[PDB]
């Protein structure tokens, strides 16, 4: 069995800095080029950097090159990836998988850098120049659909309930930058007291707001 | 040089 | 499935071979066997062989050549190869003598190589650079200078690249003070017709006083990282100029290659723990 | 760098569907393409290498091939569980690049935007932002498009679990004194399973 342990996620504001942990198990970081690659809110894979240390080669893409910078330590067999000047682009969540450079069929084929096979879980990276705050709620009423409108907080996660329908738009991210999101459901009008339960445990702030 | 077909 | 194929310019001849790395099992090598492909306009008269050079280089020490008849004449996979081609393709098969340096050669031209001659000419041409190679199939060390130093290791196979766990035990009843330990790697690649090299090296300023135990285990692993600047050095056979590990640790007539971990307490009463670097067998 | 465009951009499909996605790579490949099945939050997996080596693991009814710089993904079945994204990736070069993905969403009969509008509350407006809300609920396919009469942020939820459907809720949000400006506010919908645009509105 093989696994990787990725860490090293939290926030950090633009200009800032942070390291990722990979933990190898089931193989060693010198027989196998370790990538680091990362997924964008809600966007497609990029291939970050890579590593193999039996060589020391190092490749980054060309958009995070230079701000990144990947190496290795084999006593614990760990990669580490250095993530430097932290960009607002540069929010993730970010993956570490692994290269096998073993399937030559005797040695190490140094001109693969072949699939990779081995994903983590992914740790994400963020990047705000923004502090916590508290959901704002604010109740939408008029079958007739009514809700609670979650606007400006900061940062994930929430969870609204209401006292079935229940549709919580993907909180996104405004000018400003705070996350919004509204959570309305449909009921008949004829039975128009309605609670909702906004927590928000980053702020530890918990509100309740009645709607009819 | 050393190409390579299928099989 | 796939096959390595290599014509001459005028490509009137053509070798198909199986593999381009041979593992010599120590008791029966992988057969060299391949499949010469020929016109019978361009050879007419004159004869095809197929040769199985063993040379070692640093100087051409052809230490081993025999040579196989193409054409005339005299396996399922050679079967297969010549259903797509028809009579004009003939098998060759050499046997490789185990008692061959294995292929290796030394970073800087220099080394061992086999190779693959196919040529057409009436009396005794394509160049395919094969290897030999050899898959991986525990020491202790006590020393009584008093400053006793005992060492061993986990196991004497560790794979290219893997970690080697040193535990060290230094009893020093003795009035010196250790100032260093250092656990390091020699890599002895005697060229027999032998040198220390230094490539892992971690030095602790670990002191054990008088009348004291030290007792920990290092972690020192060789990779060919830092090992670039090191002409001398032997690697694996690297066709074409790729890039391949350290030259596995030999299991003994061309180069000779051994591995040791020395522990050595700069007071300089040394050990040594001889140990494997062999890859492993997918 | 090497574009390894990728078509469509997304597709729909039911179960028991013959899916086939296409990556061509703008410079020449030599069967190293990966195509990751990276499913909504969860982490991208392997599910070809070498261009057509089937991963241990992937099911059977996976498969792909090569054809030149036109590598291609097929699901014999696209079954119920097998929905993501598929990128496709030239392992070949550095740097590495993926596709563009190609979602695979589900199919349903063409449905209308159950549609709702929700002014800003005393609440909000003593605040002084506004977030007047259109909800365009249970509507298939994704495509719809909302315009604003009288800066919209449409959050697009993902499909629904009971029937394939998907809600829109445009996000228009304005100053107390510029929302005050203006009397009358509408959205107006345009939807391929709508007749004609559905516009509904409200007075301040």
């Amino acid at each position: 069995e093989v696994q990787l342990v990725e860490s090293g996620g939290g926030l950090v504001q633009p200009g800032g800095s942070l390291r990722l942990s990979c933990a190898a198990s089931g193989f060693n970081v010198s027989s196998s080029y370790i990538h680091w690659v990362r997924q964008a809110p809600g966007k497609g894979l990029e291939w970050v950097a890579s590593i193999s240390s039996y060589y020391g080669y190092t490749y980054y893409a060309d958009s995070v090159k230079g701000r990144f910078t990947i190496s290795a330590d084999t006593s614990k067999n760990t990669a580490y990836l250095q993530m430097n000047s932290l960009r607002a682009e540069d929010t993730a969540v970010y993956y570490c998988a692994r290269k096998s450079m073993y399937h030559r069929g005797w040695g190490w084929l140094s001109w693969v850098y072949g699939a990779m096979d081995y994903w983590g879980q992914g740790t994400l990276v963020t990047v705000s120049s923004a502090s916590t705050k508290g959901p704002s709620v604010f109740p939408l009423a008029p079958t007739a659909a009514l809700g609670c409108l979650v606007k400006d907080y900061f940062p994930e996660p929430v969870t609204v309930s209401w006292n079935s329908g229940v549709h919580t738009f993907p909180a996104v991210l405004q000018s400003s930058g705070l996350y919004s999101l509204s959570s309305v459901v449909t009921v008949p009008s004829s039975s128009l007291t309605y609670i909702c339960n906004v927590n928000h445990k980053p702020s530890n702030t918990k509100v309740d707001k009645k709607v009819e | 040089k050393t190409g390579l077909t299928k099989l | 499935t796939r096959v390595f194929k290599k014509s001459s310019p005028n490509c009137k001849l053509t070798v198909y071979l199986g593999k381009r790395d041979f593992v010599d099992h120590l008791d029966k090598v992988d057969p060299v066997d391949g499949v010469v492909l020929v016109d019978p306009d361009y050879l007419k008269d004159r004869k095809v062989f197929v040769t199985l050079t063993c040379a070692f280089r640093y100087f051409r020490k052809d230490l081993f050549i025999a040579n196989y008849q193409a054409f005339p004449p005299t396996t399922r996979l050679q079967e297969r190869l010549l259903r797509k081609l028809g009579q004009h393709a003939h098998p060759f098969f050499f046997t490789i003598p185990q008692n061959l340096p294995c292929s290796v050669t030394l970073q800087p031209a220099c080394g061992v190589d086999f190779e693959i001659r196919a040529f057409c000419a009436k009396s005794l041409s394509v160049r395919l650079v094969i290897r030999k190679v050899q898959f991986a199939p525990q020491p202790s060390a006590e020393t009584t200078r008093s400053l006793h130093l005992e060492a061993s290791l986990d196991k004497e196979l560790y794979y290219h690249g893997e970690p080697l766990n040193v535990n060290v035990h230094v009893t020093n009843n003795s009035t010196k003070t250790v100032k260093k330990i250092k656990v390091s790697v020699r890599q002895y690649a005697d060229i027999c017709l032998q040198y220390k090299c230094p490539v892992a090296q971690v030095e602790q300023d670990d002191q054990v006083s008088p009348s004291s135990t030290f007792c920990k285990v290092y972690t020192i692993t060789p990779l060919l990282s830092n090992n670039r600047e090191k002409r001398g050095l032997a690697l694996d056979g690297k066709l074409k100029h790729e890039d391949t590990n350290l030259a596995s640790s030999t299991i003994v007539l061309g180069i000779l290659v051994s591995y040791r971990v020395k522990v050595k307490l700069v007071v300089d009463v040394s050990v040594e723990l001889p140990f494997v670097l062999m890859h492993p067998k997918p | 760098d090497i574009q390894m465009t990728q078509s469509p951009s997304s597709l729909s499909a039911s179960v028991g569907d013959r899916v086939t996605i296409t990556c061509r790579a703008s410079q020449s490949v030599s069967s190293a393409v990966a195509w990751y099945q990276q499913k909504p939050g969860k982490a991208p997996k392997l599910l070809i290498y070498s261009a057509s080596s089937l991963y241990s693991g992937v099911p059977s009814r996976f498969s792909g091939s090569r054809s030149g710089t036109d590598f291609t993904l097929t699901i014999s079945s696209l079954q119920p569980e097998d929905f993501a994204t598929y990128y496709c990736q030239q392992s070949y070069y550095y740097p590495i690049t993926f596709g563009q993905g190609t979602k695979v969403e589900i199919k349903r009969t063409v449905a209308a935007p159950s549609v709702f509008i929700f002014p800003p509350s005393d609440s909000q407006l003593k605040s002084g932002t506004a977030s007047v809300v259109c909800l365009l609920n249970n509507f298939y396919p994704r495509e719809a498009k909302v315009q604003w009469k009288v800066n919209s942020q449409e959050s697009v939820t993902e499909q629904d679990s009971k029937d394939s459907t998907y809600s829109l809720s445009s996000t228009l949000t304005l100053s107390k004194a510029d929302y005050e400006k203006h009397k009358v506010y509408a959205c107006e919908v345009t939807h391929q399973g709508l007749s004609s645009p559905v516009t509904k509105s409200f007075n301040r």
